[PDB]
């Protein structure tokens, strides 16, 4: 089969990320939809768009969405960017030849933070499950992951070796000591969540849900458990939403800090931090009226220390943002919004003043987008490209560039179709208006107001252009001729119900209309005939589309599954189910009997006439797929989302007592090695100081687990099993039990696991020799007969060291309850009403026996 | 006496006798200590 | 009785109610009547979730100074942290690590600090150690812990107290017999262990 | 060696809305999986023939045959 591919993605400048600065005002990395673009502020111009090798659609592309880009990131003087992705990964990347230098997966949920660390080689990573990763680029590794908050990171700061701080989307702040990797201090910063973090050495600021910020004081040096981070006090903002990035910067020239709380709607509030001569050239003012009350005024600091500047709006809601400075009159800062749109404002300050009632934009970046999600897409016979939006943005893009070089206002605008001779553009908005534009001249041929009562839904041309047709949400069809280049209303066709797709045949033919009432109609355009009723879709019914032939339609409707009616007597062939949310369109293709639907669940699907396969599952958009359209010769399909993209497609074994043994040789190995060491060293320290053994290395398994040989030896003896433990004990030689007794020797002046691991050497130590009782008792060395009478000294004292307090503890809890019972037991001197007061007062457990 | 469960609600209490407080325990051992739970319900 | 918007019911009197008086000055104190009997409601929600939310960073303060304690070493600190978050693997792993380095180092039995803060505490906090001591002493393994902080508890508290607590018949008297058993258990190892002292006149005898 | 339902289980995970890879799968691992309707010799220095289909072929002609008559 002759399969599709995506050949291009555009439409989106900004997405759902944060954006980084890099210095020539500058250029700029951005994300699109998991891709990154690089921008010139100056002119605007699109220099760069990484984006992986692979194109999606092709034929190893994996059955799912791709990864969104979630965090940019970038390493400005050895020219690297470390980009992340939805999933969890993260791909570092050399700006100079724009390959993939790096995978770094690691995570389970999306990443919220990188961060390079002792400029090169660190990469601190922080995500959306509470995970936070260090991880080295020198040796492509995971090193440490701190591993304690318990939502998701919202924010860190590190030095380099020594203390990490992060707070996450609980209400908590944790200091990180990064020799240990233990958290050291945790506070509650804020009541709900906590969304900020920034610091200028001394201070650190956070922001939590509504306008709370709080100082905090951390001191590094600090020895206490709590008061390594210390609190200061609170104060307010004007926004009552989540401040959601904080940061710092000092300007040089004097030396100033100024730092800014972006919000969750429209707004960031820029500060200026004071300095240290007017702190303390202030306090005394607060501190007039001459002091218990004075010290609780002084007390009650952050206003003192800290003075609110301009505070920058914007038009639409705000998503990342990041500065530059010179002379502390260019605070030069560039913002990412939401509804797809870069733009740099710049704010002055004379150093007093900040000389604006309001700041100002020196550049926007906005042409290459829609600022809402397009309601409707078109093509050209092939050429061009019409895209349709809710702030009025129409936009004529051209395939063979990408580019946008037309664009207009209209409305809420949800559908448009082109005109047959090319340039000239209908369109119908969600009021009741409808408009007409071109290409060469300016916006407005003319607008029909009053076109209908109430929203329209969908119009269509004929296949000779000069008649088109209308269906609204009035409960009406209209039918509209082109007067000479102008729109004549001549009939109006009232249904019951409100219409919502319209469609003629591709030959002038057939007009399916499909109402809200879960059916749709085929007339006569000739007769208003009334041909057909197609019924038993069940939900109320989106996109048709007649084929080639016009033997064919297709239907598709929320009740994610589209039906394929046979024409000629409106009978049904297929009710294939796709697509798990909604199709919201679906379109054939020119000369052929496959087709392509597009649905509310970012996927497009081609599918065949003739088996009804799915031939392709596309998978490239993130979000809900609007409209799709397909060429009218050639067939290559565009497809436009809500995510503010618009996408072209075209054609391409031991067991135990074995594992005891070699423990207890390789365990008493290093031990007599060691002994015989000692020996060496005493030997050498009690003569003629001129030789002595080089060194013993320690074992490489006993280094590699951390383990003295006793501990070894004695949790390999744990590992083994009660109910093969005397089989694992009998089938090792004497050998191996007279090592085995050396262990037990040596193990029994280490008077911790002694201790701890009783009953298991009593068990196996008799077992032992019991089962080896008549060679032991034959062999003649006075080195086992010391080492047995060692062992029997150490091991009984410690076994009667344990029953004297088990004892004790008999003898002194009986008391305590005799004691009690003389206290306050009952009154009884008669023997048969005592027991049977004792025998009411027992107690009782009830058995199930058998008769 | 035979160690029953927990006369709280932030504690488990195993019949070994390790009682295990809900505070105390990692996300990993209140996972598995879910899905044992699981396995003891289901047998 | 009086009912909020749904949730929180409120106690109400014993009969039938025509009264609702709230409108002091957001909504302050509200007023309703029984038939004789008044109710004087107090407040808006500004302090009892202060309150629980203040406690809830002093909780989370004192389990991370735990958490620093047990890492650090520093045991008896983190036993009182541990007995006061009532953490109970937490205070048998303080108490294990204590015993262990009390039988490596050398009247006393833990380190000194230790049990004189084991001395120190009172009616209930005894009581929770006691119930923790009581189904640690069932186990074979874990009874040793029970045993030794049992025996601090005894020689360092009174024993008229120590009766006199409600509800220390009930923890003794669950212990009593899991200590009999396992004095049975190691006074019969004390008993096999002279197969060493048999071993040893056998090998004596071999000249 | 192994169980035939430990290589039917595996032959599934093999195997894995498209219909016609499914009908092909199915009548696949059925055909496959049934050995009785062929018939295997030993070679002596392999499926020999199909007796089901032989019968049902041998039995139909016969049956018409015999309503022809």
């Amino acid at each position: 089969y002759q399969r599709f591919e995506q050949a291009a993605a555009f439409g989106v400048i900004a997405s759902n990320a944060n954006c980084v600065w890099i210095p020539a005002p500058g250029q700029l990395i951005t994300s699109a939809l998991e891709d990154v673009n690089i921008w010139d502020i100056k002119t605007g111009d699109l220099v760069s768009k990484l984006s992986d090798g692979l194109p999606p659609g092709a034929s190893d592309a994996r059955g799912a969405k791709p990864a969104e880009c979630t965090y940019l990131e970038a390493h400005k003087d050895t020219d690297l960017l470390a980009v992340g992705y939805a999933d969890g990964v993260i791909k570092v990347w050399d700006l100079m030849s724009k390959t993939v230098l790096l995978n770094f997966n690691g995570h389970k949920a999306a990443i919220t933070l990188l961060q390079f660390d002792g400029t090169g080689t660190r990469l601190i990573s922080g995500s959306k499950d509470s995970n936070i990763i260090v991880w080295d680029l020198v040796g492509e590794v995971g090193l440490y992951k701190l591993r304690s908050h318990k939502d998701s990171i919202t924010g860190f700061w590190c030095q380099g070796e020594d203390w990490l701080i992060s707070t996450s989307k609980d209400g908590m702040i944790k200091l990180w000591d990064l020799k240990t990797h233990q958290c050291i201090e945790t506070h509650i910063a804020h009541t709900g969540e906590c969304w900020g973090l920034a610091v200028k050495d001394d201070l650190l600021i956070t922001t939590g849900t509504d306008s709370q910020v709080k100082i905090w004081k951390l001191d590094i040096e600090n020895d206490k458990m709590g008061g390594k981070l210390t609190e200061m006090g609170i104060f307010e903002k004007q926004s009552k939403q989540r401040g959601l990035k904080i940061e710092f910067i000092t300007n040089s020239s004097d030396k100033t800090s100024f730092f800014y709380i972006q919000n969750a709607d429209k707004t960031i509030e820029t500060f200026r931090i004071r300095k240290e001569e007017e702190i303390a050239r202030g306090l005394k003012k607060r501190e007039k009226r001459l002091l218990t009350e004075e010290e609780i005024a002084k007390s009650i600091y952050s206003s003192f220390i800290l003075h609110p500047f301009q505070t920058i709006r914007s038009l639409y809601k705000i998503k990342s943002a990041s500065w530059t400075t010179v002379s502390s009159s260019k605070l030069e800062l560039v913002l990412t919004t939401s509804s797809n749109t870069i733009e740099y404002y710049s704010i002055p300050y004379e150093k007093r003043d900040p000389t604006s009632p309001a700041p100002l934009k020196t550049h926007t970046i906005e042409l290459q987008g829609q600022r809402t999600d397009v309601r409707s897409i078109d093509i050209s016979d092939d050429n061009k490209l019409l895209a349709t939006a809710s702030n009025g943005s129409l936009k004529i893009w051209n395939i063979k560039t990408h580019k946008c070089i037309r664009t207009f206002e209209c409305g809420y605008a949800l559908t448009c179709k082109f005109l047959p001779g090319g340039l000239l553009v209908i369109l119908g908005t969600r009021n009741g208006e409808l408009q007409l534009f071109d290409l060469a001249s300016s916006s407005l041929l003319d607008t029909i107001e009053d076109a209908h009562d109430a929203a329209i839904w969908s119009l269509d041309l004929t296949s000779d252009g000069k008649r088109l047709v209308t269906g609204s949400a009035d409960k009406t069809v209209k039918f509209w001729d082109f007067k000479v280049l102008k729109l004549h209303h001549d009939t109006t066709l009232e249904l019951t119900d409100d219409i919502l797709c319209v469609r003629v045949s591709p030959d002038d033919r057939y007009l399916a209309i499909s109402l809200l009432d879960n059916t749709v109609k085929v007339f006569f355009l000739d007769s208003m005939k009334f041909y057909l009723s197609l019924y038993g879709h069940k939900l109320p019914v989106l996109s048709i589309d007649i084929s080639f032939d016009s033997k064919m339609i297709i239907t598709s409707s929320a009740d994610k599954n589209i039906k394929i009616w046979g024409l000629d007597f409106g009978d049904c062939h297929k009710s294939l189910f796709a697509h798990q949310d909604s199709i919201m369109n679906v379109k054939f293709l020119p000369q052929s009997h496959n087709f392509f639907s597009c649905s509310k669940d970012a996927v497009v699907k081609y599918w065949d006439g003739e088996k009804f396969e799915c031939i392709q599952k596309l998978y490239a958009h993130q979000s809900e797929v609007w409209a799709l359209a397909v060429a009218t010769d050639g067939g290559f399909v565009v497809s436009s989302s809500h995510d503010h993209s618009i996408r072209i497609w075209e054609e391409t074994s031991l067991k135990a007592g074995e594992r005891l043994m070699e423990a207890l040789d390789l365990g008493i190995a290093e031990i007599e090695g060691l002994e015989a060491y000692n020996r060496d060293m005493k030997l050498w320290q009690r003569k003629k100081l001129g030789e002595a053994p080089i060194k013993p290395q320690g074992n490489a398994v006993l280094i590699a687990v951390n383990k003295t040989p006793e501990q070894y030896i004695m949790d390999t003896l744990l590992r083994i099993r009660m109910s093969q433990l005397e089989d694992a004990l009998m089938v090792m030689p004497f050998s191996y039990v007279l090592k085995f007794l050396k262990f037990i020797d040596t193990v029994m002046q280490n008077k911790t696991l002694l201790h701890s691991h009783l009953p298991l050497i009593c068990k196996n130590l008799f077992f032992i020799i019991k089962f080896n009782h008549k060679e032991l008792v034959s062999q003649k060395n006075e080195e086992l007969k010391l080492q047995i009478n060692r062992v029997k000294t150490e091991l009984r004292s410690a076994l009667k060291s344990t029953e004297d307090d088990l004892g004790f503890n008999v003898q002194g809890l009986k008391f305590v309850k005799q004691q009690w019972n003389l206290r306050h037991n009952y009154e009884f001197v008669d023997e048969y009403d005592q027991q049977e007061k004792e025998s009411n007062s027992a107690r009782k457990r009830v058995f199930g026996t058998v008769i | 006496y035979n160690v029953g469960k927990a006369e709280k609600d932030g504690e488990i209490r195993l019949k070994n006798g390790v009682a295990m407080s809900k505070e105390e325990l990692t996300r990993e051992d209140k996972n598995r200590l879910r899905r044992a739970l699981k396995r003891k319900r289901s047998k | 009785d009086g009912l909020i918007k749904c949730l929180k019911t409120l106690d109400g009197h014993n009969n039938r109610l025509w009264a609702l008086s709230t409108m002091n000055d957001g909504d302050m104190i509200v007023s309703a009547d029984a038939d004789g009997v008044f109710q004087f409601w107090k407040d808006c929600t500004e302090q009892e979730i202060e309150e629980e939310q203040e406690k809830a960073k002093l909780q989370v303060e004192q389990e991370q100074s735990l958490q620093n304690y047990m890492s650090k070493g520093d045991w008896t600190n983190a036993f009182l942290l541990a007995m006061t978050l009532d953490h109970p693997m937490r205070l048998f792993n303080v108490l294990k690590r204590a015993l262990g380095e009390s039988r490596s180092r050398q009247e006393v039995i833990f380190n000194e600090e230790l049990d004189q803060a084991i001395s120190i505490l009172n009616d209930e906090q005894l009581i929770l150690l006691m119930k923790r001591c009581r189904d640690w002493n069932t186990n074979a393994k874990t009874h040793t812990i029970a045993q030794r902080t049992i025996r601090c508890i005894l020689m360092h508290h009174n024993i008229a107290k120590l009766s006199e607590i409600p509800g220390m018949v009930k923890i003794v008297d669950a212990i009593i017999p899991y200590t009999q058993r396992h004095f049975t258990r190691v006074d019969n190892l004390v008993e096999q262990s002279y197969i060493l002292d048999y071993a040893l006149v056998e090998m004596d005898k071999l000249f | 060696a192994g169980s035939q339902l430990k290589n039917l289980k595996a032959a599934l995970k093999a195997r894995g809305y498209d219909r016609e890879e499914k009908k092909k799968a199915i009548a696949e691992i059925r055909e496959e999986f049934n050995p009785f309707e062929i018939k295997a010799a030993r070679n002596k220095r392999i499926a020999v023939g199909k007796p089901g289909i032989s019968k049902q072929i041998g039995e139909e002609q016969r049956k018409r045959a015999f309503e022809a008559r």
